[PDB]
RNA sequence: GAAAUUGUUGAAAGGGAAGGGCAUUUGAUCAGACA
RNA sequence: GGAAUACUGCCAGCUGGGACUGAGGACUGCGACGUAAGUCAAGGAUGCUGGCAUAAUGGUUAUAUGCCGCCCGUCUUGAAA
RNA sequence: AAGCUCGUAUCAGUUUUAUGAG
RNA sequence: GCCCUGAAAAUGGAUGGCGCUCAAGCGUGUUACCUAUACUCUACCGUCAGGGUUGAUGCCCUGACGAGUAGGCAGGCGUGGAGGUCAGUGACGAAGCCUAGACCGUAAGGUCGGGUCGAACGGCCUCUAGUGCAGAUCUUGGUGGUAGUAGCAAAUA
RNA sequence: UUGGCGGAAAGGCCUUGGGUGCUUGCUGGCGAAUUGCAAUGUCAUUUUGCGUGGGGAUAAAUCAUUUGUAUACGACUUAGA
């Protein structure tokens, strides 16, 4: 159809941080159509890809992908923490990542 | 979940739509903010006008072209209440300022989109009723806003082409409904009820 | 073909560099302790350089090994090459960086016929 | 943005057009040649001695501005060693 | 943190090695050892004892 | 000599490993995973697809078919984690599936996997036919609209 | 035939200092391990 | 008069989802299920499978981004002062 | 830091009991 | 109880800023949430302690600890020269120097590749000392910014 | 392709007539497999690059000279086929 989407949008918010010093090994996440711990308990274990463009080819794609996935809920207003292979790289705050739907409990 | 959200900004208390917008910005919306002076600001005319003159008075000493800059504008005036609440010196605070864009009145193509209102920040959800409050572009008219008028007249004649359209869309709608009302009794309007629509 | 290894871990990959030795010239690199009695290295202040200390430390069944899981050994004739005739899995044999290449040539053949791993086999033999 | 235009962005077309600018730079030195070849290509001298006097001996017994130059002793001790390693090939 | 109620890292003592490089003292150090760790005899320990002691504290009999 | 040789060599007796205390046990699958269940396909070639799951694989796999004829999806394994289990279900008594194992599928077209999908499909169809938009709910692919929500969706 | 300091070439950064630490992106470059 | 429920507490009741970790390296011990030989989740991870086989992971280097970081030594309570 | 001894040995910025002071 | 007055100077500036009025103020109550080198569990380093043991100041098992100026103790890294040894390295290239390359040490440092260079130099067991520099308005030598700047305008041409 | 409207930054809104496709409003028939059990598994306007080609049009500015309504030097203001 017009559609294909088979995961759920997000947007890496910051890391993990106090006042005045942070933590770049987790990444806050918000993602679409989630309010509250108990609805982000779902998501909990999905994988999340960050999704992005470089100009020079690297076996036979422009386009490079780096993995995570949800560890645990964060604050009341839906908010999780995610961990990724290698840390986001912060200029990537506001940038969009996309939570699928898979190991599935379903 | 829209790409870019057009806000109208009349009937809003400033210091809390400028929070809410700056949050949204920093976490990555396009936001427009149309119809700056109708924005209200809680307490007395008088009030609001000595805080704006005290800002006036800030200025450097030895050179005053230097000093801090009083734009009078009522978008101008919501820009400084969001920009103090952007850190706006990195380079995540201005990336974050580019994606908002403020107008007085509702110049094109925004005319022709559709405008939201935020809640959390309007004036007749928050305020009690009797406390008084300030209407920005009374309260940048005082202070040296040069195009109240302009802006008035503009502002009229475009009310009047969004009447009219409004007219024409409301036929099309009764049109539509009665063409609608007339077949729910087949059986798939009677399948789309049991289903729920 | 190395003795299997638990994985190796550092600590601390990075070099531990002199307070300054970026600021002037005349401070080498080589580490040197503060021992100023105001110096905010010295006093572990927050976001100043790191200081070598014990708990860095290597694991002490990884310590010596290079990534291939070996031992390096200084090698300079055939006779320092075979006492490691025995010892293969856990040693590798380097030649040292004084050996002419005609003598390297030998070395490198006597050590292909014992079996015994070269770290650096291609020093002073190119073709 | 800046103070004067405010509904302008001004930071992030800046770094867009570096990013273009980058990228475009990068994408002529590739096609000039003037970057390393992939690791297992046949021209690759990944793990190998690498050394400009050799690679100017060989390119000149094969047959711009530069500054790799070599040297007539340096050239006269190549050819000497290289005999040495003839005569070995040759013994074996 | 704890509030420790005794000094850390305190050693023993007690004279664990001999500061001699005699080698045929240090083997009978070696025997005595054994002896007094292998047959619970208070005589092996007293003479592993007295073979740790310095000149001044050994005087002649 | 350029190097001491140590006093000390480790010896090169390479130890064996202690008996390991881990049966392998069967797996549980979820409760809404019983044969005949329409799934629908998450990753992979045929992502986005509804399925039919026919059997429980001795590698923690599920056999699925599409059927070929329907939506041509052939006879697959798939991982039990990257599927949704739906609520639709359709009868596989008639279905004779004691043939496919992890040999057949080893790869080291046979035309004996076309001979087995036409045997498999032809009994799937006769139970499919018998629910009215069945077979075109299950040739039709599954995605998300704007504003669904996972966690509130039934299946 | 070192450093301070300088010229040329190539690469990069630069809205009222630069330098440092943790982490990652990008560009460049490179070793091991290959039965 | 007959119940239910709330609250507080207990179970050597059952069961679902998620994260970090896998130190040790023949056997020995304490136990469990078993008539039985044996088996086990009982003195620390194994089993099955896929792709790649190289700049892909990783390191180095130049820079960008988020946060942190005042110029050292000496002498003075004490020093940005 | 060295010796000698002893090691239910020696005790304790604490409480209790009895007895003083306010 | 809250609110207003209950005295204020002098460059333009501060509940930290924005701003906030059934608060984002004041008093109080009930929950949820955020995060320290702190607490709990695990791994690793070192120290100390307790046991075992016919490269024994080694090896194995277990437990607990780790702030620091003056000062104390201990183990180590590096340099010139000397005795011994490796029948050590070297014109198929010693020492030195440069290095977008590689590796080992917590570290002092050590090792390898490439370039340059053109004749000597190292490992280990010991001996010995004119033996380790950022500072001393340190000594000698060399070199910058200032800077193509100040200026080269008395004595008639 | 017909016509109307829109100047706040209009650059878009509406409409006429044929043409050419598609139509899941309903009923059918063929094809999919091996990407091997997942790996963003690459799907959207613009292109100051070239090749094909039908058409359209054939400038100025600065230095040097010169004026003094200008001027420390630049700058400014004039003039010259
Ligand atoms: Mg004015
Ligand atoms: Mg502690
Ligand atoms: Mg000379
Ligand atoms: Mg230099
Ligand atoms: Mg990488
Ligand atoms: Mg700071
Ligand atoms: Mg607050
Ligand atoms: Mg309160
Ligand atoms: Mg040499
Ligand atoms: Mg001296
Ligand atoms: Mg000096
Ligand atoms: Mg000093
Ligand atoms: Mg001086
Ligand atoms: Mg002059
Ligand atoms: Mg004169």
């Amino acid at each position: 159809a017009e559609s294909h989407r088979l995961y759920v949008k997000g947007k890496h918010l910051s890391y993990q941080r106090s006042k005045r010093v942070n933590n770049p090994n987790v990444s806050l996440i918000k993602i679409e159509g989630v309010a509250t711990p108990q609805d982000a308990q779902f998501y909990l274990g999905k994988r999340i890809a960050y999704v992005y463009r470089a100009s020079k080819e690297v076996r036979g794609s422009k386009i490079r992908v780096m993995w995570g996935k949800v560890t645990r809920t964060h604050g009341n207003s839906g908010v999780v923490r995610a961990t990724f292979r290698n840390n986001l790289p912060a200029k990537t705050f506001g940038a969009s990542v996309r939570i699928f739907l898979y190991p599935s409990n379903i | 979940v829209e790409p870019v959200v057009v806000i109208d900004g009349k009937g809003h208390l400033v210091g809390r739509l400028a929070s809410v917008v700056a949050k949204q910005l920093l976490n990555g919306q396009k936001i427009v903010v149309v119809r700056a002076e109708e924005l209200n600001i809680s307490g007395e005319f008088f009030r609001n006008k000595l805080k704006y003159h005290d800002f006036l008075r800030k200025a450097t000493a030895f050179n005053k072209t230097r000093g801090p800059f009083h734009f009078r504008a009522p978008s101008r005036i919501f820009y400084k209440a969001l920009r103090g609440m952007v850190s706006h010196k990195t380079a995540r605070g201005k990336a974050a300022l580019e994606r908002l864009k403020v107008f007085e009145g509702i110049p094109p193509p925004y005319d022709k989109k559709k405008r939201v209102v935020v809640p959390q920040a309007l004036r007749v959800l928050r305020l009690k009723p009797g406390r008084k409050y300030t209407t920005l572009g009374k309260l940048s008219t005082s202070v040296g806003w040069k195009y109240e008028d302009v802006v008035a007249k503009l502002e009229a004649k475009r009310k009047v082409s969004s009447a009219e359209y409004y007219a024409k869309k409301r036929a099309f709608t009764k049109k539509v409904a009665s063409a609608n009302a007339t077949a729910a009794e087949s059986d798939v309007a009677k399948q789309l009820a049991a289903l729920g629509y | 073909a190395s003795l299997p290894h638990p994985k190796i871990v550092k600590k601390h990959t990075k070099k531990f560099k002199r307070h300054h030795s970026d600021r002037y010239h005349r401070v080498a690199e080589n580490w040197r302790k503060q021992k100023g009695i105001d110096s905010v290295v010295r006093r572990r202040f927050r976001g100043n350089i790191s200081q070598p200390k014990i708990g860095y430390g290597s694991n002490k069944k990884t310590k010596f090994l290079s990534p291939s899981g070996h031992k390096t050994f200084l090698v300079a004739n055939v006779k320092d090459l075979e006492t490691l005739t025995m010892h293969t899995k856990t040693y590798a044999a380097e030649i040292a960086h004084n050996i002419s290449a005609k003598n390297r040539v030998v070395i490198l053949a006597r050590a292909k016929a014992l079996g015994i791993k070269v770290t650096n086999p291609k020093g002073r033999l190119a073709l | 943005p800046s103070k004067n235009s405010i509904n302008r962005p001004k930071l992030t077309s800046n770094l867009h057009h570096k990013v273009h600018s980058l990228n475009k730079k990068r994408a002529q030195r590739e096609r000039a040649g003037l970057l390393k070849p992939a690791r297992s290509s046949v021209n690759s001298k990944s793990g190998e001695i690498k050394s400009v006097a050799l690679d100017l001996y060989f390119q000149n017994k094969k047959n711009s501005i530069t500054t790799r130059t070599l040297s007539k002793k340096r050239a006269k001790k190549i050819e000497r060693n290289l005999k040495y390693a003839t005569q070995r090939k040759l013994l074996v | 943190g704890i509030d420790h109620t005794s000094k850390q890292h305190k050693r023993s003592g007690h004279r664990t090695a001999p500061k001699s490089d005699n080698v045929y003292l240090k083997l009978l150090v070696k025997l005595y050892t054994f002896l007094a760790r292998r047959t619970d005899a208070p005589f092996n320990k007293v003479v592993l004892k007295a073979l740790f002691l310095s000149k001044i504290n050994r005087p002649p009999v | 000599s350029a190097q001491k040789a140590p006093k000390w060599y480790p010896s090169e007796d390479v130890a064996a490993l202690k008996k390991t205390r881990k049966a392998a046990r069967p797996q549980k699958l979820r409760a809404s995973l019983v044969p005949g269940t329409v799934l629908i396909l998450l990753a992979g070639r045929f992502r986005g697809k509804r399925v039919v799951y026919l059997k429980h694989l001795e590698d923690n796999t599920l056999l699925i078919s599409g059927p070929f004829k329907v939506n041509g999806v052939p006879l697959r394994r798939v991982n039990a984690r990257y599927v949704i289990a739906t609520s639709t279900k359709v009868s596989v008594e008639g279905v004779n599936v004691e043939k496919f194992n992890v040999e057949y599928f080893a790869k080291e077209i046979k035309a004996e996997r076309v001979e087995d999908q036409k045997v498999v499909d032809k009994a799937l169809i006769a139970e499919i036919k018998k629910t009215p938009l069945l077979k075109q709910y299950l040739s039709a692919s599954f995605s998300l609209k704007n504003g669904d929500k996972p966690h509130m969706l039934k299946f």
